[PDB]
């Protein structure tokens, strides 16, 4: 278990632009980690689980940095979607079925099991089925699970494996975009429409970042969600936005980075890659256009070099590559070395 | 036809009328001829909005040819007595009683558009009947001059015997003479 | 203590049988409710569980079924019937299930009525076929006869509106 | 009396009336004499059309004979001192202060049918008592006279003098003719 | 109890209690007498168009309609004890007993 | 009955499974003693009442509070103790340190 | 198509986007999103490990 | 293909069905390629109280 | 069933404390207690 220092550390190499979220996962995930290494809990007093909930736009890393902490400490890591779960029938089977999926991953070992690490997005969509939030307030509680020990054709119902989930970590992710007007109601000037309101919807989207940080249970009533629902929720991790810039760096700068998966690709073909500097910004320009964040960024550079990787293969003598603005325009084609 | 608009929120969607939808953003509209009835209405919105929240500010939009004056009065004792600053700003033009809510409101927080014209004047009354009954008729109106010379001189921030020779004919004015003289704060010409 | 002392008669010196009472907690939500149930299982010798009533609904319906209730008391049993029906058994958000307003009853409701209609014999005492594990009532000749006469049932809701009508 | 109309979205079925569904779509009518209370309700229409959207441009349809100046200025100042572009097209006609209006829309989206009339005029007024408030009314009216006549110059880009010799007196102009003094910019002779 | 193909329980579910009482003997569940609660609970919601199928109310009704008067029903053959050579057990309901029992909430209202 | 301020205030420290005490132990088990004032206790009540969560958020009060620390503690070394005052409630002011 | 769609105005300078030019299969598939596709059915984490996609 | 464990089909003899073509050579089974035809079919589906369990 | 009620919320107070009480023999219900001004009179 490294220290919250360290686990920002490593988070800060695979993610980038949400280093205050990232306090508030590494010292919420530390402590969740270290009442696990905890466990045995010998006095009488019982540490209670701190579930995190992550609020953030769509393609801003909520779901990476879910992942990442499990590759560092290793335990099994599953992802479920809230949209799923509005069908509001039998609940209880689906709900039980995410712990079926983690415990593929951990060898069907409820001890390893119970460590594992949930992830859940879209949460915003489920406020107004109402019913799913009765049910699924049940499992942040910790609950024992049903489930079958590796499939088979049939078994004794007490086979079945139990597994509790008082001791797994629920991180219950969500993009409340409508959310900032309801801050700003409250925060700032009640009039939105007369000559005094603020209405410089310049579209900058930095102010927004600040005001999603003053969240607090108030708003989130009003946003439909029940209040035992945000009670099990104590700990708050906001992401602002990713910046133009930044994507320009998300692009490069990670470790497994786009530019290197691609280089690596064209490194043992034999050609060299290179990227200009206002070939990147290109890359962000259509990435912000799309909206999607850094999702965009693969597939923008996938179809820039498509054409070149069909034909480079029957090119031969072929000593380096180089991409520029034009080239991901489309207008142009990569320069070609000999 | 007033024209209807809908609000979406997470919790639904609700239709509300133009008047109705910008009354919730703190906005009251003051137009026509100042009367019982039309300042009723407004002394209403003050007192709801001041209920909802006693902190945020209130916007008052002033286009009207003056009225009554009695009904002008109640509109700013009003303002004045609750807690909320109340801003005014004038559209088209702001008469006489129309100039002395536009004036009244909280201090920096009175504007006025670029081709507004304001205009005061002196109150005008009339009385028919017994010589005694006039005397006493003439010396009530002239008691409203003075309380009102004395009122306007306040917010301006003008010397009284300076509002009584400007006042005691017509005098209009133009959004940029107004800043001067103290009416109003400054104007909106763009956002 | 009367619970315990209910098991105590199964002697049955005297023909006299010691019928149950049941309990409603009527309170607002935050209150405690919840933890109620949740600090008796550490010293209940008996087998406790938990269950929401939203998610309960009327029979022949995709939502849920009321014999549910009793597969989960089966678990801490260890699936054994002869412990299970001197268990014991709390229903939260009972509230949810009350009948809405002015209903001319067309509308067939199975989430509110449907889910009374069907806890009535429960309560009072019926055997109730539950399935093996995880499985929906079918004509499957695997099926548990659990008697829930014994099996004592709290009913904790938090109904809202109700100090209105008072 | 005005027909209500169904709009298909994705939440349900709504019933909008016919002014306020054009209204969804940042439509604006200006129909009739331009008094206080219609102004008012124009301006509140395009503040809440800011604040939907800031970006979008707003669209007013003017098909009036005019009125009074100081309502019809209250809304000239609001469209420029909102962000979005206000589009003005005529219909039918445009008088004084319909064409104001009309040519006070954003540059380059000005726009007229074919068959309009557009026609300007100087103000006009009245006062009655003594001399010394016949003097402060007269002045106050010329003015005014200025003032439009400044504006309506920034506009169409006339100069000074030839917008006050051709204001002296009720001037027609056509669609085309409006094109060429500069009160529009294009006529929406077809869909294309 | 709902109508045939649906999650609730089967009608012909009652024949197969009444023989669990008996030792699946067949002549002594022929015989036997059952009791019916709550049968005011599968109603018609006073819906005489029926635009959508009352399984678990008036589909009941329908069912029982023939039960009663007496039909051949068909039942594990004896305590579900594997499902190779079912042969369920064929009992005839034309002798036996049905008391049905509820409270009628609101025919107060119709009397 | 519904919850009372005061209540919320016994809440913290009477029960077995006491808020107070769960953060007291996680400071204890990393070695690090912890300390709750009564003008901590007092403040933290009253948040709850002025967002009204209640009872349970409780949790998400101290969370906020202890956030800073906890993040840090680990890292640093030879701090016998940790103390809360209510000013470090409202968040204006540091977590006082003991060495 | 719901997702991209942008409507139809009806001012007389908005844009009116007829039956004929509405949409085809051929430059609708291309814009497909993960997103879409959970709607259909498919798992998340099953869209995930196909990156690569074929739209005839 | 269904769930495991039911009349309809296994998922696991897709592996065994590649061995087949290639004479069940390990090593150059793991060089083989797959083709899973009507994809979509097996598109979640909601719960149907009449069916027993939604094996597909 | 309301009668269940009646009686338990009478005997609600006796059952709580009459087993950790001492040398009580038999306790009598009158009229008093069922309106419950009055607490069922221990005989010892
Ligand atoms: N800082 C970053 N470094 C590398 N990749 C990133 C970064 N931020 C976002 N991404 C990429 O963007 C994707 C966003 O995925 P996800 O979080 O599921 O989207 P959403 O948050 O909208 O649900 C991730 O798969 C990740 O690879
Ligand atoms: N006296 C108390 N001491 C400690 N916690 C309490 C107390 N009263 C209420 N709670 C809190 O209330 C929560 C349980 O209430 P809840 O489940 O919301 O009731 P319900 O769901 O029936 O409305 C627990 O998390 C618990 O911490």
């Amino acid at each position: 278990l490294p220290t919250p220092h360290e686990i920002r550390n490593h988070l800060d190499d695979y993610v980038i632009g949400q280093e205050q979220a990232k306090k508030v996962l590494a010292v919420a995930v530390y402590n969740h980690y270290k009442r696990l290494r905890n466990g045995d809990t010998s006095n009488g007093v019982e540490l209670g689980k701190s579930n995190i909930l992550l609020i953030g736009p769509t393609g801003s890393g909520k779901t990476l940095l879910a992942e990442t902490l499990a590759r560092l400490l290793d335990v099994p890591f599953t992802m479920a979607d809230a949209t799923t779960l509005t069908e509001a029938g039998y609940v209880g089977e689906d709900v039980e079925n995410i712990i079926q999926k983690l415990l593929q991953k951990s060898d069907y070992d409820v001890q390893k099991a119970q460590r594992g690490i949930v992830y859940i997005d879209e949460i915003d969509k489920i406020s107004r089925g109402e019913g799913v939030q009765q049910a699924l307030l049940k499992l942040i509680e910790g609950t024992v699970a049903a489930v079958p020990p590796q499939g088979g054709r049939k078994h004794p119902q007490q086979e079945f494996l139990q597994v509790d989930t008082s001791k797994i970590l629920f991180i219950c992710g969500g993009a409340f975009a409508g959310l900032d007007k309801v801050i700003s109601h409250r925060v700032e000037t009640g009039s939105g429409i007369g000559f005094g309101a603020t209405v410089k919807a310049k579209s900058d989207k930095a102010s927004e970042g600040e005001l999603l940080a003053q969240v607090e249970p108030e708003d989130l009533i009003k946003f439909g969600l029940i209040p035992e629902f945000i009670g099990r929720l104590p700990v708050v991790a906001t992401l602002n936005e990713l910046s133009e810039e930044a994507l320009i760096q998300i692009l490069k700068e990670p470790k497994n980075a786009l530019t290197k998966q691609y280089q690596a690709l064209f490194n043992l073909e034999g050609v060299d890659l290179e990227f200009r500097d206002e070939a990147l910004d290109a890359i962000a320009k259509k990435a912000m256009a799309r909206k999607t964040g850094a999702r965009g960024l693969r597939s923008i550079v996938e179809a820039a070099l498509l054409d070149t990787m069909y034909d480079l293969p029957s090119m031969e003598d072929v000593e380096k590559v180089v991409i520029d603005e034009s080239v991901i325009d489309g207008q142009s084609e990569p320069l070609l070395i000999y | 036809l007033v024209p209807m608009v809908i609000e979406q929120t997470s919790r639904g969607e609700r239709s509300f009328d133009i008047y109705s939808r910008l009354l919730k953003e703190r906005v009251i509209f003051l137009t026509g001829q100042v009367e019982d009835h039309m300042a009723n209405l407004i002394v209403a919105q003050m007192l709801f909005l001041e209920a909802e929240n006693p902190e945020k500010d209130i916007y008052l939009y002033i286009n009207s040819p003056g009225g009554v004056i009695t009904a002008g009065m109640s509109i700013y004792d009003t303002m004045q007595f609750i807690k909320p600053d109340v801003s005014t700003i004038c559209m088209g033009q702001a008469a006489s009683m129309g100039a002395f809510l536009l004036t009244a409101g909280a201090k920096g927080k009175r504007f006025c558009l670029p081709n507004s014209r304001v205009m005061i004047h002196q109150p005008l009354g009339g009385y028919q009947g017994q010589a005694t009954d006039i005397e006493i008729h003439a010396r009530e109106i002239l008691k409203v001059k003075g309380r009102m010379n004395e009122l306007m001189a306040l917010h301006t921030g003008q010397s009284l015997e300076q509002i009584e020779r400007d006042t005691e004919r017509d005098r209009f004015l133009s959004a940029p003479e107004a800043v001067e003289y103290g009416l109003v704060d400054s104007i909106l010409t763009h956002r | 203590y009367n619970h315990y002392k209910r098991l105590r008669n199964g002697d049955t010196s005297n023909g006299v049988e010691l019928g149950k009472s049941n309990i409603l907690l009527i309170g607002p939500t935050g209150s405690g409710k919840t933890l109620l149930a949740e600090t008796l299982a550490r010293l209940l010798d008996v087998p406790f569980t938990m269950a929401d009533a939203t998610t309960l609904t009327e029979a022949g319906y995709v939502g849920e079924d009321v014999e549910n209730i009793i597969q989960k008391l089966l678990q801490k049993s260890d699936y054994d019937v002869q412990k299970a029906q001197r268990g014991i058994v709390y229903i939260d958000e009972i509230d949810k299930i009350s009948r809405k307003s002015d209903n001319p009853s067309i509308t067939r409701d199975v989430s509110g009525e449907g889910v009374q209609q069907a806890l009535l014999k429960l309560i009072e005492g019926t055997v109730a076929a539950v399935p093996p594990q995880g499985g929906r009532k079918h004509p499957q000749q695997e099926f548990l006869q659990v008697d829930t006469s014994k099996i004592l049932f709290i009913c904790g809701g938090a109904f809202a509106g109700l100090d209105k009508v008072i």
